[PDB]
């Protein structure tokens, strides 16, 4: 178990893991607020 | 008299042409025996480009850095 | 032939002759080390250059240095 | 306007193009069928490319002679949502990125192997150093005048 | 003190005249540069302690500001007037020659001279009546020409960015309009326009 | 507009200057500067058999020293500034204020 | 000694083929040969300085001959805008018929070469008329290469071999160049101008026979001793004048027009004539700086020491940079090839906008060929400055004679200056390369307005400043009530603001967005290219993986495998790694002036501006477009003219190609494979009769490295030379 | 013509001389 943990914190599977859910957060926000060249709320 | 640094104090390395110059790493022993033209030995913290990790270097080659 | 040089620094661990693939390097006895021995290149006629020797060097910096000189049917490695 | 530029709600050019466009998808309509989900994705891309265009000359982007918003980063106050407004947005992000990464630096550089926390992350540790980013502008000049950000004589 | 709480610079004693203690960017940290700026200050503020009575003077009377007092030699046949009458050598080649030649001779005669005190202080024909008499007093007025020095040369930077504010006006003008009305004719309105 | 007119008093205004004003400071200021030199000696004295300067010409029997080499130097100011002026008068140049 | 190279013992003691290889690449390395000193060196040096002026009289004498021979001078001055000019004769015996058919142009008899170098227009703009004023120049030029070999034949004999002494003068050297060499020189050119190119660009034939009874001007040379000058700008020529006659025609000698000759399209031939003058004289005058053997003048020793700033932000400042460089040729070389390398990118991006020949504008292809020539030599020129500051560094710096000086200062905070060109290149490569592929990305999708297009705004900005009207940006020039527009309305205003705001010439062009993305790669170029060439002269003497690489010479091959590995580790590897983002750099500066130029004679700038925004359009609307005439120059149906590009265009993808071989593969691969063929042939009946006096080798690697570059350069020189003439003169225009 | 006979004497003979007598004084020992 605390082995098992311990390999989810190596780095690929760290990376992986975060970057899939900063994958998705940037798809969701293209997803309410596609296109967008500029920043519109001033 | 013990010549050169206490064992453990941490030296500046002045050898120009070392892995370690102008960097820091921590006395091992001083070799009391003289005709030795590099008695100190010198542990570092990080591997060169030999995978060396200590070295000797002459005593107008260490400093004494607290 | 090629060049090569024992600088001081030597502690005496007789690495270089070990790889010496030519037999180039000695070990003569020195005063300076603890090892009581110190390397020399008497027959750098038969030197190839392949600096297998500094790969074995533990002294930073080397001490042994081999400059690569004027090549020769010896040091070209040439069986023809 | 600026630099010879015409704005895109005033470009004949930004309209043809939004015409064409929306005609093009519509020439790929006609193929399928009112109730069909080919149909329903196409219209869905129209209306998803009329908000874009919209959205465009809405904001007051600049549009040269080819009918496409360009952008100006001089400075001028009526177009910082152009570039310095994101680029603020930017700099707040890229620095907490990096001071949290330094935090952590910093933080496991005392261990017996500084090596193995850095192969293995110790997501504990970073847990609870993620969120010192959010005032890194802060930490970032304190360390600053007290000497804390650059080692000394490197 | 200048600034009561900051420790003060360490070669700036208080002795000097005017010593109150101002270096933030230590440019006075050698002595041959701190002596040749104790030369070059008064030099500073002499020129403007004659420039200032010079620019507002004529301006109090019918002559325009001191921007136009200097503006024939733009014009091909240019012509001065001093005091409303046409002077005769009023062509800017004649006046160019006169100036260089004089002013050349009489600024580089205090090049050719290192005391170095008399590059600061030099008085003999300079002092007919004798004020550097007594060396308190002497002092004293060292004090007071360093002041009335850096006062004009603070006055000469507001008419210099004054008349950036206003092109082609006058000091005592943009005086008028501030009496005109303090609360809505302001450097605010500059500084903000 | 007369040419020897702005030519002999330009020379004779350069002339007067580097005799009589601009003459101790060009002195003392060529002294400490010295003669040019190659590793820390003369041009002369390394071996250029043509960098030995001519004292003969810089010979003069003035009283302070006012040589050939002098008069041509400052001479050469008056003209330059002598034409200077004369091009200048003659162009009609006029900016617009 | 013994045998080849007779300078070189241990290359001569050489078994093997590498003996005459490194024979012939170190016949110019004066410092390496045995018994070398510094009289030798400074000697050959100087006679190598003769036989190259004589090699440059020499060619330029050819020239001249061709053109006067085989080509068509005389009929090229009457039509400037309808005869294409000839460069020489082609005499191949491997040409079919249709060959010498398509090859005969320019209104010739056999097959000619159509000339794109800009000689004619150039002599043209000069006074040269006749193909007998060309003879006359080749003769002139092959009798001044002749006299340039007797002078270095005659300073390499005792006593007239000068001392190291006298090559150390350099404060004589630089007032006669300055005096002489740069002034005297454009003065005499100015006198050339006023003489024969202006009379004979108003219809006057002014030769050596008739140069002495007429007048330049009418009024001639009274008032140059007045001060009257304005007499010589009286009478210039009408806007409505043509070169070779003399409706229009003025007798102004020296004016400041500022624009160009509307028929020409060239530059004022007076204010050439007044702008040599103007420079000279301010070099005659200049010239006078340094001390000589009159008792005045400046020591450049002592204005060094002198530039110390206190409290030592700069240590000792310039102390002991004289004797630093003055007695280090290659310190000399350094700064001469950085300065030559600028002023030729200075000559290339003013030839194009400010052309100064007659006729020269509306010949495209000679106009593209000269800006690509002269950029390639740049860059070139300034990869060589940086290798030999490099060369300095480890052959002449000495660290005590320059303790604590600006030089030692830059090897003491080496990291600083190469992190932070590190830095500026990284930035400009991440966010160059993801602008263009954004944009690349939206243009795939088919939704263009989603790219992100900046507007150079700053340099429209200068362009407007420049009196431009296409941005409205109403600065100084293009804002009726700046000083700086009221004070030159008088001269050179009127023509320089009439030739700006025309919409044909090169001067200042439109600019947008594809220009600001195209520009900041030019910035990566020039960021990596210099950051490569830094780090390898910083490191050159040494760096933490070997400390003392000062010890083993500026080129060789590398340190072994130890301690990791040290493979181009060397100096020479960093130039030879720069010199591939040299040669990309100024692909992507030549692919950018070429496009904006072959769309701008095309009348179609909308194709550039819309299409330089994404590198699609680059790989499609400028390279696949342009190559259609080139790749057709021959087919299975024949050929035409453009048929030698098509080859030679082929020919440099071999040799690019064939550069990969020696950069890609390695040494002991070829090695083996040698000693598998000298045991063959030893073991091969009748011809082992033969016996090899060398023994053979693989090449060396240092060697490798430079063979695979010069193939990689060679191609990349051709292929872009014949793809540039080809699509550029197969339309002209 | 005279390319009928220069043309030759360059890219033939001319090669040809430079090449043999380059190779003999390459190959010459003393
Ligand atoms: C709404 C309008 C008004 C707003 C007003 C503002 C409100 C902001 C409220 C913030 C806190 C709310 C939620 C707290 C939940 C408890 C989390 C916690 O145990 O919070 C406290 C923890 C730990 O606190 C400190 O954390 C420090 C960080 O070092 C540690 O960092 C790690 C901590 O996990 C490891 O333990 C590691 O070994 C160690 O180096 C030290 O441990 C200190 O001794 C310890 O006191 O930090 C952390 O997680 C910090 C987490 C909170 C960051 C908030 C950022 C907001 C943006
Ligand atoms: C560097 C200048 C230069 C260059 C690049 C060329 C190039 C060319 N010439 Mg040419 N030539 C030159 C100078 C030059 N020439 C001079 C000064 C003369 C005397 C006026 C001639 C007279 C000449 C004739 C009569 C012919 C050519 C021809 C040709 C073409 C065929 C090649 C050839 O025959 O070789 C050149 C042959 C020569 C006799 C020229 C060499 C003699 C001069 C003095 C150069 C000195 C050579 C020297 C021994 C070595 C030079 C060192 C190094 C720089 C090469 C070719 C494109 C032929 C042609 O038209 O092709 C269709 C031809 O018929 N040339
Ligand atoms: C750069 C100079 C040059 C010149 C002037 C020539 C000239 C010629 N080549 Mg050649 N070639 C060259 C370079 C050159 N080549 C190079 C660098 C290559 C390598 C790519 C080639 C490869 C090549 C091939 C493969 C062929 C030619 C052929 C020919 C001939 C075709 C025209 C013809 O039909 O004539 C007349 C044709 C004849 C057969 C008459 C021969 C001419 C007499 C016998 C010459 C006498 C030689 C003389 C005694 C000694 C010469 C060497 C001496 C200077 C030491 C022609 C004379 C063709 C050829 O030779 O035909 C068989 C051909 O097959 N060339
Ligand atoms: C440095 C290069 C670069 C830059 C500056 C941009 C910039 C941009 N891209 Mg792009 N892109 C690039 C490279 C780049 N790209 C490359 C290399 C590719 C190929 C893989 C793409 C492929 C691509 C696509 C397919 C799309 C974009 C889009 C966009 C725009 C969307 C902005 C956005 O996401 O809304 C705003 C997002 C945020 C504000 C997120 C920040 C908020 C954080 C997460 C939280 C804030 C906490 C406080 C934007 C202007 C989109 C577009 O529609 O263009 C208009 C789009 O569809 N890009
Ligand atoms: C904490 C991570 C970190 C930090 C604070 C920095 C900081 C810096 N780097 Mg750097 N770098 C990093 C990681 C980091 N780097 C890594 C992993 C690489 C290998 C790809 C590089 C490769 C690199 C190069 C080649 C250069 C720099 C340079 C620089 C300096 C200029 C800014 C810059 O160009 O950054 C740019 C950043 C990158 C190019 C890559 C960054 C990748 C991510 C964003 C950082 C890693 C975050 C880390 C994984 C988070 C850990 C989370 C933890 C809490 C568990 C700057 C002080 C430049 C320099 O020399 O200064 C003049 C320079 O030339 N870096
Ligand atoms: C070093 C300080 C200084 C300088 C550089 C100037 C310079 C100038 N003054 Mg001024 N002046 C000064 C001090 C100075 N003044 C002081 C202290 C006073 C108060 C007494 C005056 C009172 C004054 C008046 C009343 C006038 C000038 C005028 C002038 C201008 C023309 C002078 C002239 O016609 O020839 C030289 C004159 C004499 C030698 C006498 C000139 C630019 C005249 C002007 O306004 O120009 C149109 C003008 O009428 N000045
Ligand atoms: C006035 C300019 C100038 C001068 C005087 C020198 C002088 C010198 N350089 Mg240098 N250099 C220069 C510019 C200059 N360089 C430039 C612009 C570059 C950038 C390309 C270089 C790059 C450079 C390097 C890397 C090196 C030198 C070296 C040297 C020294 C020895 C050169 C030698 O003997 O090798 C002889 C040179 C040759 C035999 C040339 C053969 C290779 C050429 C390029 C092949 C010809 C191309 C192709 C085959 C022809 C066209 C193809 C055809 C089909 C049309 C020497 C003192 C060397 C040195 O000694 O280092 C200490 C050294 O390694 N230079
Ligand atoms: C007034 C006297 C005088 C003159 C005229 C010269 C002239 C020259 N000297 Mg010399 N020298 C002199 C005095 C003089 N020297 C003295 C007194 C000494 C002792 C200290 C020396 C010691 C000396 C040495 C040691 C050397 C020279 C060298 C040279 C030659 C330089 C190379 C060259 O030709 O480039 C030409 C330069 C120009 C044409 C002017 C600059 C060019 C500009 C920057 C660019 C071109 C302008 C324009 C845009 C071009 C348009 C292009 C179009 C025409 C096609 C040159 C001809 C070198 C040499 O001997 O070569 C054999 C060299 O090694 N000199
Ligand atoms: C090195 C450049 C050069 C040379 C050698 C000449 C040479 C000559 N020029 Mg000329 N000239 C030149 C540049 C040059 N010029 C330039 C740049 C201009 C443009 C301002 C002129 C404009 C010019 C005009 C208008 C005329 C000449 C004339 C002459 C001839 C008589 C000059 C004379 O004896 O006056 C006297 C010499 C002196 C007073 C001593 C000069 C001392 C020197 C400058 C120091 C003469 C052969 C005249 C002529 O006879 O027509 C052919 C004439 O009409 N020149
Ligand atoms: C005896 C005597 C005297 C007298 C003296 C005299 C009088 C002298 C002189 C002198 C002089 C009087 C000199 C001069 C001059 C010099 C020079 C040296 C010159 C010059 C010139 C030039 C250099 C020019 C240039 C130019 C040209 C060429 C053209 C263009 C323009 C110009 C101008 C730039 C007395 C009594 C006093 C004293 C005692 C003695
Ligand atoms: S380079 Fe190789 S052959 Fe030469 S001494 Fe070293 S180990 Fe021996
Ligand atoms: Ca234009």
């Amino acid at each position: 178990m605390r082995d098992l943990k311990t390999y989810l914190s190596v780095a690929p599977v760290a990376s992986t893991l975060w970057f899939a859910a900063l994958a998705g957060l940037l798809i969701e926000i293209n997803r309410f607020f596609p296109d967008a060249l500029t920043f519109p709320f001033f | 008299p013990p010549i050169g640094p206490k064992r453990g104090a941490k030296v500046k390395i002045l050898r120009q042409e070392s892995y370690w110059y102008k960097g820091t790493g921590s006395v091992v022993a001083v070799d009391q025996d003289p005709n030795t033209r590099y008695p100190v030995v010198v542990r570092f913290n990080k591997v060169n480009y030999a995978n060396v990790s200590t070295n000797n270097y002459a005593l107008d080659e260490v400093e004494e850095v607290k | 032939s090629h060049s090569v040089k024992i600088y001081d620094t030597c502690i005496g661990c007789t690495q270089c002759v070990r790889a010496c693939p030519t037999d180039v390097l000695e070990m003569i006895p020195w005063g300076g080390c603890k090892a009581k021995q110190i390397a020399s290149a008497p027959r750098t006629e038969d030197c190839v250059g392949c600096k297998r020797c500094e790969s074995a060097c533990p002294t930073d910096f080397l001490s042994v240095r081999v400059y690569l000189w004027h090549e020769t049917t010896r040091s070209m490695g040439l069986a023809y | 306007d600026i630099a010879g530029l015409t704005p895109c709600k005033d470009s004949k050019q930004f309209a043809k193009r939004e015409k064409q466009s929306i005609k093009k998808l519509e020439s790929s309509l006609k193929l399928y069928a009112p109730d069909s989900a080919p149909a329903l994705a196409i219209n869905a891309t129209i209306e998803k490319t009329k908000r874009r265009f919209d959205n465009y000359g809405k904001q007051g982007l600049l549009c040269g002679a080819d009918g496409l918003p360009h952008l100006i980063v001089s400075g001028d106050q009526r177009h910082w949502g152009e570039f310095i407004t994101p680029g603020i947005l930017f700099l707040y992000i890229a620095g907490w990125i990096g001071w949290v990464g330094r935090s952590y630096l910093i933080a496991i550089r005392d261990d017996k192997k500084p090596t193995q926390k850095e192969i293995i992350i110790d997501v504990p540790l970073a847990t609870g150093l993620v969120f010192r980013g959010f005032s890194w502008p802060i930490a970032a000049y304190r360390e600053l005048l007290n000497g804390e950000l650059v080692a000394k004589d490197v | 003190d200048w600034m009561p709480g900051q420790p003060r610079p360490s070669y700036l004693d208080g002795s000097a005249p005017g010593d109150f203690g101002f270096d933030p960017l230590r440019l006075g940290e050698v002595p041959e540069n701190l002596e040749r700026f104790k030369e070059s200050e008064l030099i500073h503020c002499r020129w403007a302690m004659l420039a200032v009575p010079g620019i507002l003077v004529p301006e109090a009377l019918g002559l325009g500001n001191w921007v136009k007092a200097q503006e024939w030699a733009a014009l091909p046949g240019g012509q001065a007037t001093y005091l409303g009458n046409p002077v005769p050598w009023g062509t800017l080649p004649t006046i160019l020659v006169i100036e260089f030649l004089s002013i050349a001779f009489v600024e580089h005669q205090r090049s050719m001279e290192k005391d170095p005190e008399k590059k600061k202080y030099p008085g003999g024909a300079f002092d007919p009546l004798g004020y550097s008499k007594d060396p308190k007093k002497f002092h004293e007025y060292k004090i007071k020409e360093v002041k009335n020095g850096r006062l004009a040369l603070l006055a000469f930077v507001g008419i210099c960015v004054q008349q950036s504010a206003y092109p082609g006006t006058g000091p005592l003008e943009n005086l008028a309009t501030h009496l005109a009305d303090p609360w809505h004719n302001t450097i605010g309105n500059v500084l903000i326009p | 507009l007369n040419p020897s007119l702005v030519i002999s008093l330009s020379t004779g205004l350069s002339l007067f200057l580097g005799r009589f004003v601009f003459f101790n400071f060009q002195r003392e200021n060529v002294a400490k500067q010295g003669l040019p030199e190659q590793n820390g000696v003369t041009h002369f004295e390394a071996g250029d058999t043509r960098a030995k300067e001519y004292v003969s010409l810089l010979k003069s029997n003035d009283p302070v020293g006012f040589n050939i080499v002098d008069v041509l130097a400052w001479g050469s100011i008056g003209h330059i500034v002598a034409y200077y002026i004369l091009a200048t008068s003659s162009n009609g140049y006029d900016p617009k204020f | 000694a013994l045998r080849f190279p007779r300078f070189s013992q241990g290359l001569a003691q050489d078994p093997t083929t590498r003996r005459i290889w490194f024979g012939i690449a170190t016949a110019h390395d004066f410092e390496s040969h045995d018994d070398i000193t510094e009289g030798r060196l400074y000697q050959n040096i100087f006679a190598s300085h003769f036989g190259q002026l004589a090699i440059i009289f020499l060619w330029t004498s050819g020239n001249l001959f061709h053109v006067a021979w085989q080509g068509n001078f005389e009929a090229w001055v009457q039509d400037p805008l309808h005869v294409r000019p000839i460069a020489h004769a082609i005499w191949d015996p491997h040409f079919g018929q249709p060959a010498v058919e398509a090859f005969t142009r320019g209104g010739a008899l056999g097959p000619v070469n159509i000339a794109y170098s800009g000689v004619y227009q150039w002599w043209y703009t000069i006074g040269l008329r006749t193909n007998e004023d060309l003879y006359t120049g080749a003769i002139f030029l092959l009798f001044l290469s002749f006299i340039s070999l007797l002078a270095g034949w005659l300073h390499l004999q005792p006593k007239w071999k000068p001392s190291v002494s006298w090559f150390k003068n350099a404060e004589s050297r630089l007032n006669h160049h300055l005096s002489g060499l740069f002034g005297v020189s454009s003065l005499a050119w100015a006198g050339h101008l006023v003489h024969v190119a202006i009379p004979g660009s108003r219809g006057e034939y002014v030769r050596w026979n008739n140069f002495l009874s007429v007048l330049p001007h009418p009024q001639g040379l009274g008032p140059l001793f007045t001060g009257q000058w304005n007499l010589y700008a009286q009478n210039p020529d009408s806007s409505n004048h043509l070169f070779s006659t003399s409706q229009g025609a003025g007798t102004a000698i020296l004016t400041l027009l500022g624009g160009f000759h509307p028929q020409t399209q060239s530059l004022w031939l007076t204010d050439m004539a007044h702008h040599h003058l103007a420079i000279a004289i301010l070099f005659l005058i200049g010239g006078h700086m340094y001390r000589t053997n009159f008792g005045i003048g400046h020591s450049i020793k002592y204005i060094l020491e002198a530039h110390i700033p206190p409290g030592g932000r700069l240590g000792r400042g310039h102390k002991g940079l004289y004797d630093t460089i003055n007695n280090s040729i290659h310190f000399q070389l350094g700064l001469a090839l950085a300065s030559l390398g600028v002023i030729t990118s200075l000559v290339a991006q003013h030839m194009y906008s400010l052309p100064a020949y007659a006729f020269i504008a509306q010949d495209f292809t000679t106009q593209a060929a000269l800006y690509t020539h002269h950029q390639y030599i740049a860059g070139f020129i300034m990869t060589g400055a940086f290798a030999h500051g490099a060369i300095f560094f480890i052959r002449d710096y000495n660290p005590e004679q320059n303790a604590d000086n600006v030089l030692a200062r830059m090897l003491e905070h080496k990291e600083a200056i190469i992190s932070h060109l590190s830095w500026a290149s990284l930035f400009l490569g991440f966010h160059t390369l993801g602008l263009y592929v954004h944009n690349d990305v939206m243009l795939a999708f088919g939704t263009p307005e989603k790219q992100i297009l900046i507007e150079p705004i700053f340099a429209q900005w200068i362009q407007s400043a420049h009196g431009k009207t296409s941005y409205g940006f109403d600065v100084l020039l293009s804002s009726t009530n700046s000083p700086a527009l009221n004070a030159g309305r008088s001269i050179w205003l009127p023509g320089w603001l009439n030739a700006i705001n025309e919409n044909s010439n090169s001067l200042f062009l439109t600019i947008g967005p594809g220009d600001f993305l195209v520009h900041h790669a030019i910035a990566l170029g020039l960021h990596t290219t210099t950051l490569i060439l830094v780090k390898g002269a910083l490191d050159a003497r040494g760096s933490k993986l070997m400390p003392d690489k000062k010890d083993f010479g500026y080129s060789f091959p590398c340190d072994g495998p130890g301690r990791g590995g040290t493979c181009d580790i060397s100096a020479w590897d960093a130039f030879y790694l720069a010199v591939f983002w040299m040669l990309n750099t100024i692909g992507w500066v030549t692919f950018y002036w070429h496009w904006k130029h072959i769309t701008l004679w095309q009348g179609n700038v909308s194709q550039f501006n819309e299409s330089s925004t994404y590198l699609m359009g680059w790989l499609r609307d400028y390279l696949w477009l342009n190559s259609s005439q080139l790749i057709n120059g021959y087919n299975p149906f024949g050929m035409n003219s453009l048929s030698v590009w098509a080859w030679m265009f082929l020919f440099g993808h071999l040799v690019w190609a064939t550069g990969f071989m020696f950069l890609i593969s390695w040494r002991g691969y070829w090695q083996e494979l040698i000693e598998t063929l000298a045991w063959a042939h030893e073991r091969t009946p009748l011809a082992n009769l033969i016996r090899w006096r060398d023994k053979p080798v693989a090449l060396s690697i240092v060697q490798a490295r430079l063979v695979g570059l010069v193939h990689f350069s060679v191609g990349y020189i051709f292929t872009y030379a014949a793809f540039l003439i080809a699509s550029t003169s197969g339309k002209f225009g | 013509n005279l390319p009928s006979l220069f043309v030759p004497l360059v890219g033939l003979l001319f090669p040809a001389v430079a090449m043999a007598s380059l190779f003999l004084h390459v190959e010459k020992r003393l």
